[PDB]
């Protein structure tokens, strides 16, 4: 198809030059982010997703701390800071929908590195 | 925390 | 030892066919873990499909897929399956293996599920090959 509504919203894409900030959020409701944990993962080009926050705010083991998460109301957002070129890929956020019933990804965010 | 691991069950209800 | 989950039995398929996945764990366990196949249509975001529970085999579906797919597993313990009948276009999609942690306040209510290991994917392809507008989903 084409155009469409998310039931948890991410911008299409974020960009910014090597070094800088980037800031992606996500935008749910109380039956998921309002009331659940959000998790957020990375997607490389061809890549398998792989987990970089999980319960708002906590980082697997390998994850560097550049990446950090937080969560406020129907909220979340996922900063990543010292942007490096290998860091392009797509990001998702994650969560639980009580309502729905089902682990519910928002749209996506392509990052673009430039 | 408040969060309690299932220990691999997907839901609970 | 390597650290992987290999999807497999991905192809194209005509609408109202069928075809099974499998996913096989390999240097990671599943005791303590949920698994759930995600998949990811055509240029789209990432879908929860189905998933299954480890302690009790308990199994479960989007409403999109109920019916027509069917999660379980097998004694080896590290191998799970996804039957899908009654395909359809929009199932066109490449199909993850993903181990899911779980976790729940003492009431329910409030659940925390994330996935933090994931396959590369197996693609599913469902169309005629006749679709009025390029790819197909």
């Amino acid at each position: 198809g084409g155009g469409s509504q998310s039931v948890v919203t991410q911008p299409p894409s974020v960009s910014a030059a090597p070094g800088q900030k980037v800031t992606i959020s996500c935008s749910g409701g109380s039956f998921n982010i309002g009331n659940n944990y959000v998790s957020w993962y990375q997607q490389l080009p061809g890549t398998a997703p792989k987990l970089l926050i999980y319960d708002n705010d906590n980082r697997p083991s390998g994850i560097p701390d550049r990446f950090s998460g937080s969560k406020s109301g129907t909220s979340a957002t996922l900063d990543i800071t010292g942007l490096q070129t290998g860091d392009e890929a797509d990001y998702y956020c994650g969560t639980w929908d009580s309502s729905l019933n089902v682990v519910v990804f928002g749209g996506g965010t392509k990052l673009t590195v430039l | 925390r408040q969060l309690i691991n299932t220990n691999g069950s997907w839901h609970i209800n | 030892m390597e650290v992987q989950l290999v999807e497999s039995g991905g192809g194209l398929v005509q609408p109202g066919g069928s075809l099974r996945l499998s996913c096989v764990a390999s240097g990671l366990t599943f005791t303590n873990f949920a698994v759930s196949w995600v998949r990811q249509a055509p240029g789209k975001g990432l879908e929860w499909v189905s998933a299954i529970s480890s302690s009790d085999g308990s199994t479960y579906y989007s409403d999109s897929v109920k019916g027509r797919f069917t999660i379980s597993r097998d004694s080896s313990m590290n191998t799970l399956y996804l039957q899908m009948d009654s395909l359809r276009v929009e199932d066109t999609a490449v199909y993850f293996c993903a181990r899911a942690v779980v976790s729940s306040d003492i009431t329910y209510t409030y659940w925390s599920k994330y996935f933090d290991y994931w396959g590369q994917g197996t693609l599913v392809t469902v169309s005629s090959g006749s679709t009025g507008g390029g790819g197909s989903g």
